[PDB]
RNA sequence: CUUAAAGAGUCAACCCUUUGCUUAUCUUCCCUAUUUAAAUGUUAGCAGCCGCAUAGGCUG
């Protein structure tokens, strides 16, 4: 009767970013780059914890990683690549019937908009996260298919119209809508000032020697591929009471803040996917949300 | 005669560094043999053996503890809980730079082989890790054991993996022989009955548990017999080197 | 009590070449190598190892070995040597 | 009933100093800067603890880091930059309602006084800590928005009125009370004398061959950005029985003296924050203190 | 046909005071550095004219 979902339905991710390496340059001398190295320092502080005042007179010594621009370079340079891949509907472990009728129900999905918002998050430098705070200007250089595009200061929380973002979203939507691949080589330049703190990815480790460990590749500050990924796929402006774009998540999850904007309101990925497969009609943006979840990849479990 | 194709400096970011429950780090030979077989399936080129070497490698985390990856919510019936950090299994990731060498059956011209190889690599991963950049693959050939040394040193520089077998067992050999365990194959524990939940509806399925050997890392140069460093599938659902156990 | 319990969800699945055919392998871990080998590497002062605690936060809900060996299990640090920067 | 604070309510720091580098110049030839390098020396001393006189005949060897001006330069030059960042009421991690009603409760905070006292701590040279002792004169240079300002003769422990401090604090308060950012670029020149001991930031290393270790960057003596910052936000003169300004900490903690001048008397940041969100009224100086804690940054949740 | 397929570690921070490394000192004996040699890369480039000149062409 009802076409139910497999026990596990799995898709691979289709936006594949690399690690972001962090160099230091001068804004008007971008061909003399030097790597930003992770260092270690002592940090003494107080016990300023909301709970207990009875131990605020004691201190706490700590040691942490830190990363800074040198005192003779004013510009942070962040480098990475992003590979977009097609065949966004070939399941990796899910069955045949459910996945194929879903591929059929979603072939009319607005891929131009998804490609635009991906490329736009890349070009405006949302992937730079806290490295955006306090920048004089941000300049993004994207090299794709022997073409070089330059982007100056761009509004991140609005997907404002730009002819070059659209010109790259052309090829990106062409690959996503069909098959093949396309690789963008991305550079970011931020004018922060000589000696400014940069913000590499923070490590999630049980390490008693450090209170804060920054991600490093042979000592050089870097950012996790998965964090750049979480930045790029932040395109969801379609949940109820929508304010700012959030990352494509099956439950609209922002565990960061302790809320999920798609929990228990008929608008989660599984409700909408069961709808799409079982004959129901989908909004253009519900189609976009479900297909963006497929682009995200995942191992969606539960069912029979 | 004997043709090889080499791809140097394969920068890979995001490797699934857990090869088994007791080995975390360099992806094992089973992984690179599976990569070679995937290429065989996807291009049609017959892949005799593969030899891989680490140029750079780092497991994420500290010296004695691997990094955690932040699990994102993924399963049905969890909406009443997606407002909190998802529970979390261990999944150590790593980042590295490798050099690969595939022995292939090729009769055509080198340009066609190189282009097919590149077009495959552009669609692949390595042990789950995203491939960020690789050099242009190039072909070499060997008749006698003299040109084999040139093919060998063409991979320079990198540390390739040789199989030095198991004397007592994994743990005693690690302590006494100062070597490193490595997943070399699998042991079948029980046949799986129903392919309702498998990658295939038809392929034979088994619950398995890894089988290991004791390996060593050596500069492709200092290796004398290059066959001792070329890994391929084979007997008893393991993998091994063309030149057997390493002692020249 | 030594009865089998088949379950493949969440577990990895690889193809493996069996005589120019393929078997699907679903790997599971061996209790001996972690209970015994952890104790052994501890006895013989082997330090080239990662410590990995299994069944986080609530171990006793996982396994008796996890429940009573809360310090963690030792894994062989399989990092390879690296080509030095200078060449 | 009560607006409970979200468990992960946190603000990011808004006064961002860099690490300070330490050079040596001559007072009347400031274009010839040479860097002060951290060295290592042996130090032999006595066992002179208050407790045991039985060890008073025993000695002790150590090795320590040390930092001196050369014997041909007489002036220490400390260099750093400080970036002030606005949106001081937009929370980093906390949700909406608690943070939004707190932002409404504090829109009448004296941003002029906050900016003035920050800029003044920078201009009077409090950020120099022990490098201020024994100076024939101190000359501070602050560059901002293509405008250069020089300061000599400023009392560190009093917020005396100064026209240049106020003119810089104007831009600083324009950023802190609105949006945007601004970078003050700071140099300090101290006439200490040739060969004078200088005081970089000290490190802690569990067990090392070194008993006392100094903060260096590529071997050059330096000061932690957090130490300069702690000097910058020493503006709190509003705790009970206040003598001198203390650094803005939610409990008014001064761990160096083992006391907390705002702990356990309904003057801590958490009591005042709860009151402000839950209807109760705050003094003008209490609004200043709470906004200064928001500019400090930190986690304000259970 | 890769232990395949999937994932944001994030806010904040004063490490501070003080110091004698002291005494003394034999590094000694012996020694064959040898044969031989194409720097090749023909060097590989440029000085003057006409020119609206980084269009093209021409002088021994």
């Amino acid at each position: 009767t009802k076409l139910k979902a497999p026990a596990v339905l799995a898709y691979s991710r289709k936006i594949n970013p690399t690690n972001a390496l962090m160099f230091a340059v001068n804004w008007s001398d971008r061909d003399n780059t030097t790597a930003v190295m992770v260092g270690t320092k002592t940090v003494a502080g107080t016990q300023s914890v909301r709970g207990n005042p009875n131990d605020a007179d004691k201190g706490n010594i700590q040691t942490v990683n830190f990363a800074n621009l040198p005192h003779n370079k004013n510009t942070l340079l962040v480098k990475y690549n992003v590979k977009f891949v097609g065949d966004v509907f070939k399941a990796e472990l899910g069955g045949g019937e459910y996945s194929n009728t879903l591929q059929t129900a979603l072939e009319n999905t607005d891929f131009g908009t998804l490609a635009y918002r991906y490329v736009y998050n890349i070009a405006a430098g949302r992937t730079l996260w806290r490295n955006r705070v306090g920048a004089e200007s941000i300049e993004t250089v994207i090299t794709v298919n022997d073409q070089t595009f330059t982007f100056s200061d761009l509004l991140v929380n609005e997907f404002d119209e730009d002819v070059d973002v659209a010109e790259i979203a052309d090829m990106v939507a062409g690959v996503l809508s069909g098959e093949g691949f396309v690789t963008l080589k991305v550079e970011h330049y931020m004018l922060l000032g000589e000696g400014s703190e940069v913000f590499p990815s923070q490590e999630f480790v049980e390490n008693s020697k450090l209170s804060k460990q920054l991600f490093d590749l042979n000592g050089q500050a870097a950012m996790h591929d998965q964090k750049i990924g979480n930045a790029i796929r932040t395109i969801d402006t379609w949940y109820e009471d929508a304010t700012t774009p959030i990352a494509v998540e099956p439950y609209g999850s922002v565990v960061r803040n302790g809320v999920a904007y798609r929990a228990g309101n008929k608008t989660d990925l599984f409700t909408l996917m069961d709808g799409a497969v079982n004959g129901k009609s989908l909004t253009e943006e519900d189609q976009m949300f479900v297909t963006a979840n497929l682009i995200r990849g995942g191992v969606f479990g539960g069912g029979k | 005669m004997r043709k090889f194709i080499i791809v140097k400096n394969v920068k890979v970011d995001g490797i699934n560094a857990k090869s088994s429950d007791i080995t975390v780090g360099m992806p094992p030979a089973t992984t690179f043999c599976g990569l070679g077989e995937t290429m065989s399936i996807k291009t049609g080129i017959v892949v005799k053996a593969v030899s891989y070497g680490s140029v750079k490698f780092e497991v994420r985390g500290s010296r004695f503890n691997t990094s955690v990856t932040k699990f994102a919510w993924q399963d049905r019936g969890n909406g009443g809980k997606a407002n909190n950090n998802s529970p979390i299994q261990p999944k150590p990731l790593a980042d590295g730079v490798f050099t690969l060498c595939f022995e292939v059956e090729w009769e055509d011209c080198a340009e066609v082989l190189v282009d097919k190889v590149t077009n495959f690599i552009n669609t692949a991963r390595i042990a789950g890790g995203t491939i960020a950049s690789f050099n242009k693959p190039f072909v070499k050939v060997a008749k006698d054991a003299e040109e084999l040394a040139s093919v060998k040193n063409a991979m320079m520089p990198c540390y390739v993996v040789v199989d030095c077998g198991v004397e007592v067992n994994i743990f005693e050999d690690a302590v006494n022989r100062k070597l490193q365990p490595m997943v070399n194959g699998y042991k079948k524990l029980e046949k799986i009955v129903d392919n309702k939940h498998m990658r295939d509806k038809f392929t034979p399925a088994y619950l398995a548990t890894p089988t290991y050997t004791m390996i060593g890392y050596k500069m492709v140069s200092n290796v004398d017999n290059f066959d001792q460093a070329l890994w391929q599938y084979g007997e008893n659902t393991k993998v091994k080197t063309i030149g057997g156990i390493y002692n020249d | 009590c030594c009865t089998a319990k088949e379950d493949v969800t969440t577990l990895p699945q690889i193809y493996f070449k069996n005589g120019e055919g393929y078997d699907i392998l679903v790997p599971i871990g061996n209790a001996h190598n972690l209970i015994s080998g952890t104790e052994y590497l501890w006895e013989h002062k082997y330090y080239n190892t990662f410590t990995q605690k299994l069944g986080g936060s609530n171990p006793q809900n996982c396994t008796h070995a996890c429940n009573k060996m809360r310090g963690g299990f030792k894994q062989f640090n399989c990092t390879p040597p690296q080509v030095e920067d200078n060449y």
